[PDB]
């Protein structure tokens, strides 16, 4: 998997500056980013959406939890939501420790607006005495032993088929929730929690680019590429948080 | 932030952005699809005395 | 009022252009000496895996 | 502008609307304060989702809005007393921002 | 703020207007428009024993 | 649009595979790293009563 670009020598002949560098930068960025999106999509769907198939015989179930109230549009109050996100996270601690995953090394992921729902959930106003947070730069501090990494790019991550983000990408996040059957979806989703491994990536051929001069079009091209796998393992610790209905 | 220019009338700036990663199913044509990340200017004119 | 003698360095003038206005017209654009690159997007999940 | 949001990409240059109605039913001046603190948070979100570097930010407002934040915070509403020096009029940084 | 003086019946102080600038058309004269700072004065009156 | 042919070391073929719809691949899978043990539990009680 890869992308590339090509520079015509005439169009590059008359113009200012340089480029040819920040292009390569854009390559590396696009690639690592795509990898991340693919991973999140994978832990989200694969360790969840599977039907009747759970890890081993033991009953370690993943099993992300439902939410209070309903109607992903019901609130939009920016508060009265974040509290439910707190309650949610506590339920995550609950459903996680049934599977014995130890050490408080756990990590959590959340999309930006909901991160700000946690922000607005505490605040000087409403709520009560300061505990976790501090103003200025919200890092939060921590919570129950997860931590929020503030990921703006959610869903997506497929990066399959054509350069355009549609038409049969590989690792997919389903369009809508109900269907015949499926659980986590695009429209209703909040955050994805894990410990680590919990997931895996193997890589071969590493990461490299090459610059190949081209003839008939009197141009050249720069192509950066790599190959690595993505797969789930031990669903025993994994899951998400999601709105009702 | 500001920065000075000399001489001519107005200042121009280039802007380029992002990309979208893709897959290659061997064998295939690497040159059959490109989105051409394009560009655009941003023009700002010194007004007058 | 006004001053006469004019001379208004940059302007079209010439034989037949007329157009009566736009006294800026021909001048160089020296850009900024600086390009705005696509905003830096750095990603998580590097570690923790 | 309605359209012409430069190129086509993750830059939305969002603006933030609010609740109640305009000025008319709004201001006892301590409702607007809380509401607009929340608005500031939401704005921080809408800015973050487009990336850009953390901190290195500036927030401009009118003196009325400023003093309105000041009057929202300290007594009678908020708890635990953060982000401000009560005995002075200069607010510290609130979210990643400089007010 | 308190200042001690001597001699006569009363004291005065002036003030000023803190003016505001404007653009300039090319090759045209500024004698057309300007406004001074408009500095006017105010006075206090001493009373007696 | 494509190239029909190649070395294609996958898709083992063979004389007696009919029709053996195209798949990837013939080459061997390899174990890696260390195995996953189930997580051990904790003493909990009996260290108290």
């Amino acid at each position: 998997l890869t992308a590339d670009v090509l520079i015509y020598d005439i169009e590059d002949a008359m113009n200012h500056y340089d480029v040819r560098s920040e292009y390569t930068s854009q390559l590396g960025e696009s690639l690592a980013m795509a990898a991340d999106g693919a991973v999140l999509a994978e832990i989200a769907g694969l360790c969840n959406v599977e039907s009747k198939y759970n890890e081993n015989i033991e009953g370690l179930g993943t099993a992300t939890v439902i939410e209070t109230t309903q109607n992903k549009a019901a609130l939009t109050d920016q508060v009265a939501l974040g509290k439910e996100i707190i309650a949610a996270l506590t339920k995550a601690r609950a459903a996680l420790t049934k599977n014995y995953v130890p050490a408080a090394d756990r990590v959590f992921y959340c999309d930006p607006d909901s991160y700000s729902a946690i922000l607005a959930a505490l605040m000087p106003n409403a709520a009560n005495y300061a505990a976790l947070i501090d103003p200025e730069k919200g890092s939060i501090r921590n919570v129950m032993g997860f931590e929020v990494v503030e990921v703006p790019h959610l869903t997506a991550g497929g990066a399959g088929t054509a350069r355009e983000g549609t038409t049969g990408q590989k690792h997919v996040f389903p369009a809508n929730k109900g269907e015949g059957n499926v659980k986590v979806a695009k429209d209703n989703v909040i955050g994805l929690f894990m410990h680590r491994s919990a997931v895996g990536t193997v890589k071969l051929r590493d990461l490299a680019l090459e610059r190949a001069r081209r003839a008939n079009f009197q141009a050249d091209q720069i192509i950066a590429k790599y190959a690595m796998g993505h797969g789930g393992l031990r669903p025993e610790a994994a899951g998400a948080v999601v709105f009702k209905v | 932030m500001v920065r000075s220019i000399s001489s001519g009338k107005s200042a121009q700036f280039p802007v380029l952005g992002r990309t979208q990663a893709a897959y290659l199913a061997p064998g295939e044509n690497l040159d059959d699809k490109r989105k051409d990340i394009k560009h655009t200017e941003k023009v700002i004119t010194i007004d007058g005395l | 009022a006004s001053m006469t003698g004019g001379q208004q360095m940059g302007t079209n003038q010439g034989k037949g252009v007329v157009a009566a206005g736009d006294k800026l017209a021909l001048f160089l654009k020296v850009f900024g000496g600086e390009v705005l690159t696509a905003f830096a997007r750095t990603s998580v999940t590097t570690s923790r895996h």
